[PDB]
RNA sequence: AAUGCGCAGAUACCGGGAGGAACGCCGAUGGCGAAGGCAGCCACCUGGUCCACCCGUGACGCUGAGGCGCGAAAGCGUGGGGAGCAAACCGGAUUAGAUACCCGGGUAGUCCACGCCCUAAACGAUGCGCGCUAGGUCUCUGGGUCUCCUGGGGGCCGAAGCUAACGCG
RNA sequence: GGAGGAAGUA
């Protein structure tokens, strides 16, 4: 909740959109952005371009609290993947961790017909 | 009356009173089940990889014994209750195997 | 775990009877302080409170111990597994090294001669009773005091159980056979184990007397009454419940959360 | 980029504890390296995973180290 | 399960001359131990229909040597049946 | 794209907790069983097969009508469990219309104990048993002083031979 | 070269 400078990011890239968010070394989040909050809709939400634009909106309001350097924990497999990273690796907030925690199971939960 | 290997992991955030309170909980148990105590490799604490009970540290124990099979699997029933203990595994006397000989 | 029959009669084609492969060969109840006197099926004004009750059989009560906090640290031996006609479960005549003799609901996997003890330091083997602040998580447990030192008022019919979901201060989380999660104190004595005769629901009464033999009289239904007696006074023919399904006193019986709302106990539940 | 196997000396592959003889059988995430990367034989690998999985239970070895820099 | 004492205790009690580890008299009384010991297995694990097959092999195998003894020598047959109580 | 969800605070986050099923890499073209089938780890019970020892029995062997047992999935009966998926059912959309493929929900079921149907692309569409008929070649598993010999299996080209051929070998 | 494991419509 508090006005800090260190922090942590968050990326989640579906096949159809790339919702991203950010927080602090604790867990209290402050901001988030998505291929819709940038302004796009529909299948345009999964266009990496749109995804690249999402991190921008996130890149801001963080700085609107006074951030400096943040951490990046990706989570997904789509195409908005790097387009946020490159958008985040170069934006104004240096990174300290390019983590991936993409949820891979051990064949437990049977999926839909897709 | 075969030779098994017992394994015992234990919380670390405790004093050598509890830490030795529980050790006898082990000892005066194998007797109640008839185990020929052969050795013990109290190696000690290790900084675990993933956390267990959301703690990354654990006091390790060890006990190669020679207990009967007609009273074995019912044992950890007496072991896996003590909520101070939260990791138990018993493994047969896997006799050693060569590699890079 | 029931005894079906052969259809030499009607009724006894489907009727089933309970399992006595575990009752201790017995019949007599040790007529100590245990057996008491009985009663009937209305109130103190002579006015039928609960309807469709009466008849049945001669029954004799069996003083059951729910207050297993008066024999702390004083162990006891299970002596015998007995029938009780006043509860779905069976009972257990158990002997105390003190020389006393008492009764406890019959739980699962309960054997005879098997040590059984009340107390905070008692073991987890089924039979023993103790406070819940001591009983570990995920533990089958029955006969619970709602409030400390009042008696077992929870989970004590046949086959019923209850888990322990975690501790919270001096209060514990409980899962009842219904499906509520309730705040109960940790100093409320409960015995460990699942009640016996888990097959009671599997029985079949086969005929009409077995209704009557159990006090439960025949149940007339509203659609046959006259609107003097029931709302659904099915006038001409099997005409329908001319809205909306209700009770002899008027309140609908379809989904009326009749539980009080401005009630203190609601603070302690999660439905 | 080579392999391992011969890298280590007389190690008891049935020993489910010498983790320092294993943490290089795990890739950079925890996934057991395949026979094609450990020089092992058929029987050799089977006896290993049975201990790897064993050792993975006592809290010594992980299942999914997070993936840094890809 | 099976120990060594479970073997030679039977064997020397059937080895129709010492050194006999396996004769049609011994073979049967060495299967008949497992059968009588394996049947009380399939009493609890009544669902192990995968072990139940080998018994019929073990039994039916034993079915044949008794058909050899009774064929060749009558005199050793029932004189072995009475010792273990077999076939009814 | 829409049905749908969402200002009543969701999607994404952190902490805690509950509950189920199923086991990523190993893992393969591999192994096991008569087939059906079998994949986390540990243990108790248990079957089948295989190698060497020159020990024993001494043809006790093979097939096997009838019989008896097992038998995928689905379905059933009685009690449970139910996170995910999902027949039937409803709606959205494409359409000429869509009783369907695509999507939003979703019951039975798939999970457990017991007892049933006993059916199949149950296929290697190749019954079991034995002997003889060139090899080359990767591999699973024993043994033997060993890029060597030998025994049991799974793959791959191919001697002669067979088939209408494909192909088997 | 053989073998194993991305189409709108009459
Ligand atoms: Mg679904
Ligand atoms: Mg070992
Ligand atoms: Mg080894
Ligand atoms: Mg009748
Ligand atoms: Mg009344
Ligand atoms: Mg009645
Ligand atoms: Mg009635
Ligand atoms: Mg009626
Ligand atoms: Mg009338
Ligand atoms: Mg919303
Ligand atoms: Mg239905
Ligand atoms: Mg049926
Ligand atoms: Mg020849």
């Amino acid at each position: 909740k508090r006005q800090v400078a260190s922090g942590r990011a968050y990326i989640h890239a579906s096949y159809n959109n790339t919702i991203v968010t950010i927080t602090d070394p604790d867990g209290n989040p402050i901001t988030w952005s998505s291929g819709g909050v940038i302004g796009y809709k529909g299948s345009r939400k999964g266009t990496p371009y749109a995804a690249q634009l999402a991190a921008l909106d996130a890149a801001k309001k963080a700085m609107a609290y006074g951030m400096q350097s943040v951490d990046v924990i990706v989570r997904g497999t789509g195409a908005g993947r790097e387009q946020a990273i490159r958008a985040l690796q170069a934006s104004g907030l240096q990174v300290k961790s390019i983590v991936d925690d993409t949820p891979v199971p051990h064949n437990g939960c049977r999926p839909k017909k897709k | 009356m075969r030779r098994y290997e017992v394994n015992i992991v234990l919380n670390p955030n405790l004093d050598q009173s509890q830490l030795a309170l529980e050790k006898e909980i082990i000892q005066r148990a194998l007797e109640n089940y008839g185990a020929r105590v052969e050795k013990v490799e109290e190696l000690g604490l290790r900084r675990l990889a993933y956390p267990i009970a959301k703690d990354p540290q654990g006091y390790f124990l060890w006990y190669q014994v020679e207990m009967p099979e007609d009273r074995v699997n019912d044992l950890a029933r007496e072991l896996r209750i003590r909520d101070n203990v939260r990791r138990v595994m018993v493994v047969k006397s896997q006799e050693p195997f060569l590699a890079n000989a | 775990a029931v005894k079906k029959f052969k259809p030499y009669t009607p009724s006894r084609r489907f009727m089933t009877v309970a399992d006595f492969s575990e009752i201790t060969k017995t019949e007599p109840e040790k007529s100590l302080v245990k057996p008491l006197k009985k009663t009937g099926g209305r109130n103190n004004q002579g006015r039928i409170t609960v309807r469709f009750r009466g008849g049945g059989h001669k029954r004799l009560y069996r003083i059951i111990d729910f207050k297993r906090w008066d024999k702390v640290g004083i162990p006891a031996k299970v002596a015998a597994i007995e029938y009780d006609p006043n509860r779905s479960a069976r009972i257990a005549l158990l002997h105390y090294v003190d020389g006393e003799k008492r009764y406890i609901i019959a739980p699962d996997g309960l054997q005879v001669g098997q040590q059984v003890v009340a107390g905070p330091d008692a073991p987890i083997q089924v039979g023993n009773a103790l406070p819940l602040r001591f009983i570990p998580v995920g533990t089958v447990v029955h006969a619970v005091e709602l409030e400390p030192k009042k008696g077992a008022k929870l989970a004590r019919a046949a086959g019923t159980s209850a888990q322990i979901q975690g501790r919270e201060g001096d209060y514990v989380i409980l899962r009842l056979p219904s499906g509520e999660l309730r705040k109960v104190h940790g100093e409320c004595y409960a015995t460990v184990g699942a009640v016996g005769n888990a097959d009671h629901k599997n029985i079949v009464l086969g005929k009409a007397g077995r209704s009557r033999w159990l006090g439960r009289r025949p149940h007339v239904r509203g659609a046959a009454m006259n609107p003097v007696d029931h709302p659904h006074g099915g006038g001409e023919g099997r005409a329908p419940r001319g809205r909306p399904p209700a009770s002899p006193w008027g309140w609908q019986t379809k989904g009326l959360k009749t539980r009080k709302r401005r009630k203190p106990s609601s603070r302690f539940i999660i439905a | 980029k080579a392999k391992v196997k011969a890298t280590l000396g007389e190690f008891d592959l049935r020993d489910y504890r010498n983790v320092e003889v294993l943490k290089r059988f795990l890739s950079e995430t925890g996934k057991i390296l395949p026979r094609r990367r450990t020089g092992l034989s058929a029987k050799e690998q089977r006896i290993l995973a049975k201990t790897i999985k064993r050792a993975r239970i006592l809290g010594l070895l992980p299942f999914t180290e997070k993936l840094v820099r890809k | 399960p099976i120990t060594k004492e479970e073997k030679q205790k039977v064997i020397q009690e059937f080895a129709r001359f010492p050194g006999d580890t396996g004769s049609t008299e011994v073979q049967v009384a060495l299967l008949t131990l497992r059968i009588n010991r394996l049947s009380e297995h399939l009493k609890v694990h009544k669902k192990d229909h995968h072990s139940h097959r080998g018994l019929l092999m073990m039994v039916g195998q034993r079915r044949r040597l008794l058909r050899y003894l009774q064929r060749e020598d009558p005199e050793r047959y029932r004189a072995l049946i009475e010792k273990l109580g077999i076939r009814g």
